[PDB]
């Protein structure tokens, strides 16, 4: 019945066409992370808005939560360091950052959040950038944005939908070398 | 603020003038009501039953605009904006 | 004592140490007489000066008071201190 | 209430942007003035001579309307009407 919503103009294939794996987490672990940014009216200073969802499956003892910010240069800063009792809860934080390096297609500067709850460790890449509509005009970090785009199907002439990282890198470098 | 009784003589179809002395007025809104009621009991109703009334604006109010000097605070987070003034939080 | 005038919201003004009649009469700076009063003018507007030339040219159309209905108001107070121009009676 | 110096690099014909951080404002009227002056003496003028300026309205005022509660007296005779309020007679 799923096939009635998969009528794309393309080849009908089938099978386990992407990776399969097993992993293990502690009884008390981070289930989910939502990191969002805002920029001021001069597109100068930034804010980080962080939601951390925790999940407990039979833990009783209290664990330590640490959140570290790594800059594009490589400098580190502790944002959060606290003790949390084991329970199902969403923790929310808001931090200020001065003159952050902004992400664009021309200049892709990435910050890293490192999150650790007991022995559970995760990392997320994020950038400071803002998309908005002002009087019918599309703005990106305060500048008018022109979309110079292409539609791409995830396709390979030998492997079908089961495309490799080497082929993905070839596609991107070719796109940028032709001003897309 | 003021009430007064009167009697007026008018035959079927006649128009008669009624003169009402007005007080000096401040910046409030003033309305006049004129009514007619039963002088004595009838088979269908009691003394004081109103049969007719009309109302009129005498004077519109004078609105006051005051300059506020006291301050307001603002706190932002990820989901809420909070605004504090005196002992109310929005 | 201060004589205070405020616009609703603006006026033009001038202050002279002689009469309008004195200013129109004298043809040299030396002849301007000594007087024991000050003339005060409080105006809605005056027509432009012009000067495209000085032998026929008029001020431009947008700086003339063409004959249509006009209105104008101001507030005056006589006291010992300058009150707030921004505060009026309701 | 606030003054600040700056320097701007612009070649003949160039347009350049100038960013001015504004304070929080109360119910008063606020005007901005931007000027350019001589950095040092010339053969024709001294340091600080202004060569160019422009002014702009930042914020219009909020007018206040106050309700007056105090009274006014009136005396008529054959030639004059006399009106008394506080310590002024019209």
């Amino acid at each position: 019945d799923g096939s009635y919503l998969e009528d794309q103009d393309m080849w009908w294939f089938a099978g386990i066409y992407r990776d399969v794996y097993l992993y293990a987490l502690p009884k008390f672990h981070i289930r989910d992370v939502f990191v969002r940014t805002d920029l001021d009216e001069n597109y100068r200073n930034g804010k980080i808005f962080l939601d951390v969802e925790m999940r407990n499956l039979g833990e009783e003892e209290e664990k330590d939560l640490e959140v570290t910010l790594i800059t594009p240069d490589g400098d580190e800063k502790t944002l959060v360091k606290e003790t949390v009792k084991p329970e199902d809860r969403v923790l929310s934080f808001a931090f200020d950052v001065k003159d952050p390096k902004k992400w664009s297609a021309e200049t892709p500067h990435l910050y890293v959040l490192k999150l650790k709850l007991g022995e559970d460790e995760k990392k997320v890449n994020f950038g400071f950038r803002k998309i908005e509509i002002k009087d019918g005009t599309l703005l990106f970090n305060g500048k008018p944005l022109y979309i110079k785009g292409v539609n791409r199907h995830e396709f390979d002439p030998d492997r079908g939908h089961a495309v490799t990282v080497e082929r993905m890198i070839q596609d991107i470098k070719l796109m940028k070398q032709h001003n897309i | 603020i003021e009430e007064k009784t009167f009697k007026i003589f008018a035959e079927p179809g006649e128009k008669r003038l009624l003169k009402i002395p007005l007080p000096e007025m401040d910046d409030s809104e003033y309305f006049l009501e004129i009514s007619f009621s039963l002088s004595e009991d009838t088979p269908w109703a009691e003394k004081g039953h109103v049969v007719a009334w009309e109302q009129f604006l005498l004077k519109a109010p004078a609105f006051e605009k005051k300059s506020i000097s006291d301050g307001v605070s603002l706190r932002e987070d990820g989901k809420h904006l909070t605004v504090e003034a005196k002992d109310t939080v929005y | 004592t201060k004589l205070f005038v405020s616009g609703m919201p603006q006026i033009d003004f001038s202050v002279w140490p002689f009469s309008m009649e004195d200013l129109e009469r004298v043809q040299h700076i030396s002849e301007l007489p000594e007087r024991d009063f000050v003339t005060v003018n409080v105006d809605f507007r005056q027509m432009g000066l012009g000067g495209d030339d000085s032998w026929g040219a008029m001020p431009h159309l947008e700086y003339r008071l063409l004959p249509k209905p006009y209105r104008f108001s101001f507030r005056m107070r006589i006291s010992e201190e300058i009150p707030s121009w921004r505060v009026l009676a309701a």
